[PDB]
């Protein structure tokens, strides 16, 4: 009997343990009429999403920001970098890419009915042999091994969002602070300049493209100076896609810290 | 030492006593070491706890202790993450300095509180004279009143007050008041003879700063300093407890209480977090917030704020408070311990009651001429004010023709006074009057006659007869006089005239009135002519045969507003005592008067005189009144006093000392009772200092009293004190709903830190905008309440229980905390998931998914529907959901604070809009929310991003649903007024 005697314990607690269970019903209602207004396929609003991200593999992480270090001189340095390029590629290997279909339009890919199986929409086949000297199989080293390692580029993929068909969009790698008597950045590209096909845009969903791959660009960097702290930038040139953004660093680009030792 | 017995002593023993000698004084030297000995006779001041102490004391308690902690928390948390090079954490730094700021503002919110504008100690000091006739063998000197010591010869010259307590050896016509004793200003004569065993008492003792009014007197220094009465009496107001108020009582209880449940839910939820996998420097930073949360970071200032608004609209109506604190204890009172000359008096003799025509009449005796009149149409009251018209001494200070009559400066003694301004109200000009009328003839009252008689010239030229008019003691006129005027017939005096003038004497005398009797006899010019040399020292005068006009009588009258005042008091629930220093009987006269006696009450005595039995065989338990002087008081034992004040209701009590006045505010304080004082004296000094609220006059005042009380009545209504009691009823309901108020919104933003730390969600509020929701958005809405309506009749009330009635209840706190933040939260939660899904993450996705979303190294997280985000766009979705959990809080809260405006009364039936403050702080509240949501920059400056309007409209059902479910609450309530709804659901 503190405060109140049992029963009226008894009383109070059946009462608020009435009140909590109609609010949570109340609740729960509400959880259910916003999961039915919801469309399944496209998102209501994109406030955040107004230019893509671009992420690179494979992807050291310093304490500050992407950061990559390793020795020619040394093996143990390297299968690291290897070991996740392949893992990343096994996604694109051409036998998980069975869902997907051979595209050669060169243009948007606008699907406006499901005629793929699962009542779901067209999705476009990236192997990974179409990065040819990055892709691994014939070097398993990716460059690594000879100082000239690859670097695979991707832009984050978000609905209905289209970068610009004057021209497909384009990977530019260059120094972030320019050298004056340095020569600036050589970098061969895989595909041929670096772009994605726009047959890879729209991207529909997840529901839509259950098996929607993005596109990759491999960045093979040539003309790198060892025992040096280089920082490398590599944006996306597309019409639509704005790398301005002091906020958000990775929002149309993406830089790293390079020191390949010897 | 300090205990007078010297009045009980020979002259020669006090000479033994103090080596000292009523003639020659004291030696130089002597004199010099006794100073040295003593130290000068000077109030020592007792210094108090500085300023700079007391508002250190103001940086400390539960929810400043927690502030500091928090502080210190996020300062740890920042040092620690500074020194690994996460430089992105300037949040934790900047709420630290926010907490810091927040610890300081309430601090001096605090400290401007309990802030006092009064120094006691010099309205002491300035009563202290600084001259003192000295005669150290021989050769009389003047010196300072410092230098004087116990045992000492001074003279008392008229119109110096008394240096020191004296003994008087020899004195010629002294008179002093011993007003600073007494509270009475009446003349006290001054003679070598002990006339009473009390020191207080006597008549040959004279008292340190006391105005000596007239003559000379001689005596010798018997106490100094701190030693004499006024010096005990300074000490005693200057050396009081400063006990907590009721309402600091109810403050330090609501803190304590939140102060434990923030322990309580930080340490659970801390051992929560340890054990479900968190290393112990998060599960600090998450301790820290959760006090954060939990904490109402501006409960202190509203209140603070509220006290504020309640006292500038008490100055409004001509009362003001020394502190903020003393805006409310008056409401909650229980006992008035009160003053009555110039508290319930006008501190002014006054005719009251004349007899004449064998008729006893009541004059009006209101300060504003307000009362009923008496008849004054009758030949015998027309010679009758002829007489007391024309045996007039007094003088009328000139230029005073627009003051007031009874607030006319008028030169002579009291009762001359009190006559003239009779004179002046009722007969149109009393000196015109008494112009008309030369005084050929004139005896003073000087000595020896205990009489004053005149002998005047008639108005009229063609009359050469005369008027001798005489004023004396009444009893001394009727053995003089032969006959009595009737009906403005000459009659007589016989047995049954003598007898009823004894009887109405007598009855006129049991009111503590100062019956004076009049007579008049018209003379002849045969044997007087006009021009006769009408010598005083001849005894010319005859004074014989004369005729009886009538008997007066005069008291210090009620102020007008007095007896209705307490009269609402006593309707109020509110016990009544009366305590002065001046006579039973006028003190009981008084007590019935203004109603703390009332009709029908009667004394043992009164008892026992009615039914021809001794006092002792009355049963004490059948008065309902009783009267108690100082010698009974101080023979009382402890037991006895809270015996008589238990079995009596109506107490008055009589030549009463200030410590004994102080004795019984402390015996009713300590039977659990808010004790009130209202006087206006330096004898009312300590029980003011020693009351829960002390309540001065502000004219009538003096500087000592007005100094101790931290209440001053500017215009002395003393209907002032019923204003202050409702208000302070007010205050505390309206405190109530403020405070239930703002608690209600704590839980809102604590259940979002709970649910983030167990589930995992992305954080769903952020301390900053707490800190805004806490400091910004809702201290007006909050201060508005304090202009709330009562709902039913407060006054009709009994006064609150202190021990049971809280301003924060249990009831209170869980209807605020439970019942109303429960729906605040469903409502942020709603609009959260809202915010979340139409963004593209699902509720099942947005389970567990803090450690991805928070995760540096992952720029691609993809949503529900496969988008991959970087962490810059998560963050500015995390700042989203920050500012629709912060318009569902502001939504809610309007929905609140339309609630909180009646705990048992309808919306509807006490108006929305009848509190203009509380719309217009609504319409503030929104206006800055939409200047927060809606700002340029502000996504960077203060992680407010702008909303859409379905994530405004979406928490508009839950704030229905609260007023609704108030609404309905409140109707259970006042339809059923006993059942477990009202016990249970009433707060
Ligand atoms: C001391 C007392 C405490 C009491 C607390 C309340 C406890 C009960 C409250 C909630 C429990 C869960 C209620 C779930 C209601 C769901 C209703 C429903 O049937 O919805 C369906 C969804 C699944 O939809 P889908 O994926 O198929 O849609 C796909 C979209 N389409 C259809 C377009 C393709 O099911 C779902 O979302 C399930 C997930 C719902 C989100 C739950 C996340 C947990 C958060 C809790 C915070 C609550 C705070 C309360 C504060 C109280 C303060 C005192
Ligand atoms: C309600 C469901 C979800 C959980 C049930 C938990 C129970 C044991 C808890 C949750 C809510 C709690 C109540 C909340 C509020 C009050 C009012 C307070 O003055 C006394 C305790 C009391 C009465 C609590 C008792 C214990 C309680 C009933
Ligand atoms: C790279 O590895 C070699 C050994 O294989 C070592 O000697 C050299 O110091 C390494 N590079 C540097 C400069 O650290
Ligand atoms: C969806 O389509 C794929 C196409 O390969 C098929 O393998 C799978 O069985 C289908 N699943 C359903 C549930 O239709
Ligand atoms: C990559 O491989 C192809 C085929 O072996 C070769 O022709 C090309 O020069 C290589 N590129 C570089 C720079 O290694
Ligand atoms: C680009 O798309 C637009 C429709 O959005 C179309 O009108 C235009 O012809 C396209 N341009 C090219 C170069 O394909
Ligand atoms: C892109 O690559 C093709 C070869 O496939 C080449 O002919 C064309 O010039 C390149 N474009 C640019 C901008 O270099
Ligand atoms: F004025 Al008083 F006791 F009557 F101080
Ligand atoms: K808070
Ligand atoms: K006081
Ligand atoms: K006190
Ligand atoms: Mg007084």
């Amino acid at each position: 009997m503190l405060g109140r005697t049992l029963s009226r314990w008894v009383w109070i607690s059946l009462y608020y343990v009435a009140f909590y269970v109609v609010m949570s019903g109340i609740f729960a209602l509400c959880i259910y009429v916003l999961m039915r207004t919801i469309d399944p396929y496209t998102p209501d609003y994109q406030d955040q999403l107004k230019s893509p991200g671009v992420t690179l593999r494979p992807d050291v992480y310093g304490e500050k920001g992407l950061d990559i270090s390793y020795n020619v001189s040394d093996s143990t340095t390297w299968a690291g970098l290897a070991h996740t390029l392949h893992r990343f590629l096994a996604g694109y290997s051409p036998a998980a890419q069975e869902g997907s279909i051979n595209c050669t339009s060169e243009k948007y890919f606008f699907q406006e009915s499901f005629l793929a199986p699962n009542h779901t929409k067209f999705s476009c086949k990236f192997t990974a042999d179409m990065l040819q000297n990055c892709s691994g199989r014939p070097d398993p080293t990716f460059g690594f091994a000879e100082g000239k390692p690859c670097f695979i580029i991707k832009m984050n993929r978000i609905v209905k969002f289209l970068p610009g068909n004057s021209t497909a969009p384009r990977v530019d790698c260059a120094f972030l602070d320019q050298p004056r008597d340095g020569p600036p950045l050589q970098v061969e590209y895989f595909p041929a300049n670096g772009t994605y096909s726009l047959h890879y845009f729209p991207y529909y969903g997840k529901k839509a493209q259950p098996h929607y791959s993005n596109p990759l660009v491999a960045a093979k960097l040539l003309n790198v100076p060892r025992n040096r702290d280089v920082v490398i930038v590599c944006k996306i040139l597309a019409e639509h896609v704005s790398f301005d953004n002091p906020h958000d660093p990775y929002e149309g680009k993406v830089e790293f810290k390079l020191k390949i030792q010897k | 030492e300090m205990e007078i017995n010297d009045h009980q002593l020979s002259v020669a023993e006090l000479e033994q006593k103090y080596q000292t000698s009523a003639t020659k004084g004291l030696s130089a030297s002597l004199a010099a070491e006794l100073l040295l000995r003593d130290g000068p006779n000077a109030l020592r001041p007792p210094r108090g706890t500085p300023e700079y102490v007391k508002f250190a004391r103001q940086l400390a308690g539960g929810l400043q202790c927690l502030m500091w902690v928090a502080a210190a928390i996020c300062l740890i948390a920042f040092a620690i993450q500074a020194s690994e090079g996460d430089l992105t954490t300037d949040d934790n730094l900047y709420l630290a300095l926010a907490l810091i700021a927040v610890v300081v503002v309430t601090g001096c919110f605090g400290y401007y509180q309990e802030f006092k504008s009064t120094n006691i100690i010099a309205s002491f000091k300035n009563l202290v004279p600084q001259q003192a006739t000295v005669i150290r063998d021989g050769d009389k000197f003047q010196i300072n009143a410092d230098q004087l010591v116990v045992g000492d010869l001074v003279e008392m010259k008229g119109g110096d007050r008394v240096p020191a307590d004296i003994r008087i050896l020899q004195a010629q016509g002294c008179k002093v008041d011993n007003s600073s004793l007494t509270g009475e200003s009446e003349p006290q004569t001054r003679s070598p003879e002990c006339t009473h065993e009390s020191p207080l008492e006597t008549r040959n003792i004279a008292f340190f700063s006391t105005m000596c009014l007239e003559g000379t007197a001689q005596g010798l220094v018997v106490n100094t300093g701190d030693r004499t009465i006024i010096g005990r009496i300074a000490s005693l107001a200057s050396g009081v407890e400063n006990e907590k108020t009721p309402i600091a009582i109810e403050i330090e209880h609501f803190v304590d209480i939140i102060a434990g449940l923030a322990i309580l839910f930080g340490a659970t939820f801390f051992i929560v977090a340890m054990c479900i996998g968190y290393t112990f420097l998060r599960a600090m930073v998450f301790f820290m917030a959760i006090v954060v949360a939990y904490v109402p970071e501006g409960l202190l200032a509203t209140v603070t704020v509220c006290l504020s608004l309640t006292a500038k609209r008490l100055a409004s109506k001509n009362c003001v408070v020394k502190n903020l604190e003393a805006v409310e204890t008056l409401g909650s009172t229980s006992v008035i311990c009160s003053d009555k000359t110039g508290t319930l008096t006008q501190n002014r003799m006054t005719v009251s009651h004349l007899w004449f025509d064998n008729h006893i009449h009541s004059a009006d005796t209101t300060e504003d001429q307000s009362g009923q009149t008496f008849d004054q149409s009758s030949e015998t009251w027309r010679a009758l004010c002829r007489v007391l018209t024309l045996c007039n001494r007094a003088a009328f200070k000139s230029g005073q023709d627009a003051v007031p009559v009874p607030k006319r400066i008028v030169i002579g003694d009291a009762s001359e006074t009190a006559l003239l301004k009779f004179s002046e109200l009722t007969l149109g000009n009393a000196m015109g009057y008494r112009e008309r009328f030369p005084k050929v003839c004139e005896i003073p009252f000087n000595s020896t006659n205990k009489f004053q008689l005149s002998i005047h010239t008639l108005e009229d030229p063609r009359d050469p007869r005369h008027v001798l008019v005489m004023k004396g003691a009444p009893e001394r006129v009727l053995e003089r006089c032969s006959s009595i005027l009737i009906k403005g017939q000459e009659l007589p005096l016989d047995e049954q005239w003598r007898e009823a003038f004894q009887t109405a004497y007598l009855s006129l005398g049991g009111l503590g009135e100062r019956v004076l009797g009049f007579c008049q006899l018209y003379l002849s010019e045969k044997d007087y002519p006009p021009g006769y040399a009408f010598d005083v020292e001849a005894m010319n005068f005859p004074t014989s045969g004369l005729c009886f006009a009538g008997l007066v009588s005069m008291i210090d009258p009620p102020r007008a507003t007095v007896p209705d005042a307490v009269l609402k008091c006593r309707t109020a629930g509110i016990r009544v005592i009366m305590v002065t220093g001046d006579h039973p009987i006028t003190a009981k006269a008084i007590a019935a008067s203004v109603g703390i006696i009332s009709e029908g009450s009667e004394t043992v005595e009164d008892i026992a005189a009615r039914l021809r039995v001794p006092v002792d065989q009355v049963n004490r338990k059948d008065a309902r009144a009783c009267v108690i002087n100082g010698m009974q008081l101080k023979d009382m034992d402890p037991s006895e006093l809270v015996e008589a004040l238990r079995t009596h209701p109506e107490m008055v009590f009589a030549r009463t000392s200030p410590q004994q006045k102080l004795v019984i505010v402390e015996s009713c304080q300590r039977l659990g009772a808010i004790v009130a004082v209202t006087g206006d004296g330096v004898n009312d000094s300590p029980a003011l200092k020693k009351a829960d609220i002390g309540v001065a006059m502000g004219i009538a005042g003096s500087d000592a009293a007005k100094n101790a009380a931290d209440m001053i009545l500017l215009d002395d209504n003393f209907a002032s004190i019923v204003t202050g009691v409702e208000q302070g009823r007010l205050i505390f309901d309206n405190l109530k709903k403020s405070i239930a108020y703002t608690l209600t919104k704590n839980i809102p933003e604590l259940t979002p830190w709970l649910i983030y730390i167990t589930v995992s969600v992305p954080l769903p509020l952020g301390c900053i905008t707490i800190l805004f929701i806490e400091l910004c958005t809702d201290i007006f809405p909050s201060v508005s309440l304090a202009y709330e309506k009562a709902e039913s009749d407060i006054m009709h009330l009994r006064p609150r229980n202190p021990k049971r009635d809280r301003l924060v209840n249990e009831p209170l706190a869980a209807y605020s905390y439970f019942q109303i933040g429960a729906i605040q939260s469903f409502a942020g939660f709603t609009d959260y998931f809202t915010a979340m899904a139409q963004e593209g993450w699902f509720p099942l996705l947005c389970v567990g998914l803090r450690p991805q979303w928070e995760n540096h190294h992952l720029q691609d997280l993809q949503d529900s529907y496969g988008q991959e985000w970087t962490f810059g766009q998560r963050l500015y979705q995390q700042y989203t959901c920050y500012t629709v959990f912060f318009i569902s809080i502001q939504m809610c809260q309007i929905a609140d604070v339309l609630i909180r405006k009646t705990r048992r009364l309808s919306a509807f039936q006490q108006g929305f809009f009848r509190n203009r403050i509380l719309v217009i702080a609504i319409v503030f509240q929104v206006c800055i929310g939409c200047f927060l949501c809606y700002c340029p920059g502000m996504p960077n400056i203060f992680n407010f991003m702008p909303i859409r309007f379905q994530w405004w409209l979406v928490p508009m059902p839950f704030s229905l649903l609260i007023f609704v479910y108030d609404e309905i609450r409140k109707l259970g309530v006042r339809c059923c007024p006993g059942s477990w709804w009202d016990q249970e659901l009433y707060y």
